[PDB]
RNA sequence: AGUCCCUCCCGCUCGGGAGGGAGGCACUCUGGGGGGACUGCCGGCGAUAAGCCGGAGGAAGGGGCGGGCGACGGUAGGUCAGUAUGCCCCGAAACCCCCGGGCUACACGCGCGCUACAAUGGGCGGGACAAUGGGUGCCGACCCCGAAAGGGGGAGGUAAUCCCCUAAACCCGCCCUCAGUUCGGAUCGCGGGCUGCAACUCGCCCGCGUGAAGCUGGAAUCCCUAGUACCCGCGCGUCAUCAUCGCGC
RNA sequence: UGGAGGUGAUUUAAAUGCCAAA
């Protein structure tokens, strides 16, 4: 099936997974451009060494960060899309192996349909998927109300990957489309700013509703 | 008739590499590394010698024998014994640092250990427990 | 070359694919019938597995001899579906391994030492290093770092 | 439409319902009112040196204790 | 909290009046010191001492 | 691991492997003793004190990390059905034995779990890597017979020596393509075994057949801050036989 | 240090005490 040279595969250069180089790739948004590491590296797999330290997570590379997201069930005590996924048995909680296929897989996908260097269609995808405004709550009469409040950068790239996430979970559930696919699809859709994808029709509501409530 | 010989270990995964002048054959449990499978195993192997250089890499033999842990534990293992044999054998301080830049954990080791369980659902974890009801 | 130089699914393949032609080895009559285990659920699908659990089998004897009965029904066991109950591990069974290994000894491959087990004989290692260094030829051809070993 | 850059020059202190909000002063970077000094409040963790994007520039937030 | 133990500040005190020309800033000579002027048995203790009299010796060179 | 002798393999052997013997304690390991971290060094805040915040160096940094040890008392909290013990009772039955039943019943309400509702999969063949513990009323390699569960002989072991003991999740190839299905495996028929003095009430295992509800869950509500939570198997206790449990790995 | 006065305000709803003790 898979050609013997990809079952073996060696790399001779720093770069990430061996096949993808991120020297041209840019950040376009100033306030999230110290938080997205780029620095060359060559197996995103750093085994939860920057959980301890305050911020320590800033300098972890952008492909690790993608691929600790999808490692996991999705719907768990919330829903999305209308349903709870509980998947348990059948999930990918602490399978990192798989996680990096799937991941791998979608950027192959990314590569053949668009012809950019994936890291950049990535990139592109976050910096439209974060949101600039939020909200918080307060408690009056026994009623709920909103307040709009800013958001820091580093929230915002949590919200953006976590979405994206959540989007490639919930296209691929019960459905014939495969996790690897429904993930390029998620991130081609939200670098194209097209409404069908769950992350950035999330992004305008969030920020709609904070507009409403200023 | 140099030998060298230096120690891994990664959370009960014990390695012993011998370094030597050689054409460039590298060697885990006496397989050739290039065959290790699966690739996210390969990779971790592979960091140091491609940080040194083909120029080093290809004037020297490692042979490494690995015990204990799993697949991923053995790997990590192997990983800091090699760089290890490789700062010593060439004795240069520009990749020791060069080292130290890309992960400072080749060269100090990683002491993190598992923590023993405790009563309330002991066979989970120490700190996983029961659910618990009020009617 | 030696079989430690090469994967060992392929060699296994390879192996297989060879032995088709030793007379010696030849399925029983119940091998249409019957399961490789009692942790399995359905019977094999290839209408040739016995060469396959044979080079298996050999391949194995060449690692790790002498080795006996039991230890193998231990390697070729596995993880069992319960219905309502957890999953749990079990051996397999012992005509298959058996029957095997006395066809194998009678083709010459291998030998018996008293109270120790199996080992390979001359013949026996010979016969995998020559497919051994054969498909090792093969596979360095896309594989260039190959050729240092 | 895209919003203007303003950086953090100092925190002042937690504040919300439960806490999850903190108060600071930034400076605004860019457009008519570049330069001048306001606080705002914003949720999630910040530190000095840090760069908000605003949609608007003239609210300001009550000054706490 | 890091604060200091009583009965460790009862005899570093003792210590410091008794041989005030034996002690100087420096923490490894403190240690040996201490070693050989009590009966303490315990390496820890040991350090707590010998660190709390090298804070004493640096603020009485300065006068307080 | 290096050095030496013999034997056997490959590309016929310059080279590269595998066993055995001499030989060594290098490396891992085992376990006695010792070293190492003290807010000790540096810059701020606080009072110039107690301390706090941030840096270097470091295997480790600020109770270094995880455990044992629970003050004076209260709760008329639980236990006389573990043992000790006052009073009241039975004292030819409320004491002591034996046989057969029951604690396993079944319109229904509730706690804690396991298996699922599938592709972040099901099946078939092949390839990988552990740790804790336990063994003489016992652990049993190795050979033979049987399709399986099992049956007949039986080395070594009172154990860093012999044995339980070549884990599963994971990886590679082929079949199935969103369906109450090659998902699920409850219920029941027939047949074969083991332990035991005895298997119907009321045990556990194997083969062929059979093929229920279930297509993600209202109001509510639980656990968890790092080698932690989730996911995956294994050991011991109980034990003639029996683990969806307890304590650990 | 400890007291005495004055003017302003104070973000929904939220009733009850049974078996016992004897
Ligand atoms: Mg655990
Ligand atoms: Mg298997
Ligand atoms: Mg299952
Ligand atoms: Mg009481
Ligand atoms: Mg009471
Ligand atoms: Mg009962
Ligand atoms: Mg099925
Ligand atoms: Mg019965
Ligand atoms: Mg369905
Ligand atoms: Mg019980
Ligand atoms: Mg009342």
């Amino acid at each position: 099936a898979k050609p013997l040279s990809e079952r073996f595969f060696i790399p001779h250069e720093i770069k990430v997974m061996g096949r993808w180089s991120t020297e041209d790739v840019e950040v376009r948004d100033p306030s999230l451009k110290p938080y997205i590491n780029l620095e060359p590296r060559l197996l995103p797999h750093t085994h939860g060494r920057h959980a301890k330290k305050h911020f320590g997570k800033a300098n972890v590379h952008i492909v690790e960060r993608l691929i600790n997201k999808i490692m996991r069930s999705g719907g768990s005590h919330y829903k999305v899309a209308g349903h709870f996924m509980r998947r348990e048995h059948r999930s990918l909680n602490s399978k990192k192996v798989k996680a990096y296929e799937v991941v791998k897989e979608a950027f192959k996908i990314i590569e053949k349909r668009t012809g950019k260097n994936p890291i950049q269609v990535l990139v592109w995808a976050i910096e439209n998927a974060a949101p600039r405004e939020d909200t918080t709550s307060v408690m009056f009469g026994g009623i709920r109300y909103h307040v709009a409040v800013d958001i820091s950068p580093m929230r915002r790239l949590d919200v953006a990957l976590r979405n994206i996430a959540l989007g490639a979970s919930a296209k691929c559930y019960r459905t014939k489309m495969s996790f690897a696919e429904a993930l390029a699809e998620e991130i081609i859709l939200a670098a194209n700013k097209d409404p069908k994808s769950y992350a950035y029709s999330k992004k305008l509501e969030i920020e709609r509703i904070a507009e409403s409530s200023r | 008739m140099r030998i060298i010989q230096t120690t891994g270990k990664r959370k009960t995964a014990i390695a012993r590499a011998v370094i030597r002048e050689g054409k460039g054959r590298v060697r885990i449990n006496g397989k050739p590394v290039e065959l290790v499978e699966p690739e996210i195993a390969r990779f971790t192997i592979l960091e140091p010698l491609i940080l040194a250089g083909e120029e080093i890499w290809n004037s020297v033999d490692i042979d490494v024998k690995v015990q204990g842990g799993g697949f991923m534990g053995q790997a990590e293992a192997a990983r800091i014994a090699i760089a290890r044999a490789l700062v010593e054998w060439t004795g240069d301080m520009n990749l020791k640092e060069k080292f130290i830049k890309y992960d400072r954990t080749m060269l100090v080791g990683d002491p993190r250990r598992t923590e023993p369980h405790k009563p309330n659902r002991s066979t989970k974890g120490p700190r996983a427990k029961r659910q618990k009801s009020y009617r | 070359a030696t079989v430690y130089d090469v994967p060992g699914d392929l060699l296994v393949e390879r192996v297989a694919q060879r032995l088709k032609e030793i007379p010696e080895i030849k399925p029983p009559e119940w091998a249409p019938f019957v399961k490789t285990g009692r942790h399995k659920e359905r019977l094999p699908e290839q209408e040739d597995w016995w060469y396959y659990r044979v080079a298996s089998i050999l391949r194995r004897v060449y690692l790790d001899g002498p080795v006996g009965i039991e230890r193998l029904r231990t390697y070729y066991g596995g993880r069992k579906n319960r219905g309502h109950a957890p999953e749990r591990f079990y051996k397999a069974g012992g005509s298959i391994i058996r029957k095997a290994l006395q066809q194998l000894e009678a083709a010459g491959f291998v030998e018996k030492v008293p109270g120790k087990g199996r080992v390979i004989t001359p013949k026996g290692r010979s016969f995998l290093d020559k497919i051994a260094t054969e498909l090792k030829k093969e596979l360095e051809e896309i594989i260039p770092e190959l050729k240092k070993y | 439409d895209e919003g203007y850059p303003a950086e953090v020059i100092e925190i002042i202190g937690r504040t919300g319902t439960t806490g999850d909000v903190t108060q600071v002063k930034v400076r605004i970077l860019e457009g008519r009112d570049k330069g001048r000094v306001i606080r705002r409040n914003v949720r999630g963790p910040v530190r000095v040196g840090d760069i908000l994007i605003l949609r608007e520039t003239e609210r300001e937030a009550r000054e706490i204790k | 909290g890091k604060i200091r133990q009583g009965f460790i500040k009862r005899v570093a005190r003792e210590l410091f009046n008794k041989y005030p020309n034996e002690f100087t800033r420096d923490f490894e000579h403190n240690k040996k010191k201490v070693e050989e002027l009590t009966n303490v048995t315990s390496k820890k203790i040991r350090n707590r001492i010998a660190g709390y009299i090298t804070k004493l010796v640096r603020m009485k060179e300065e006068g307080k």
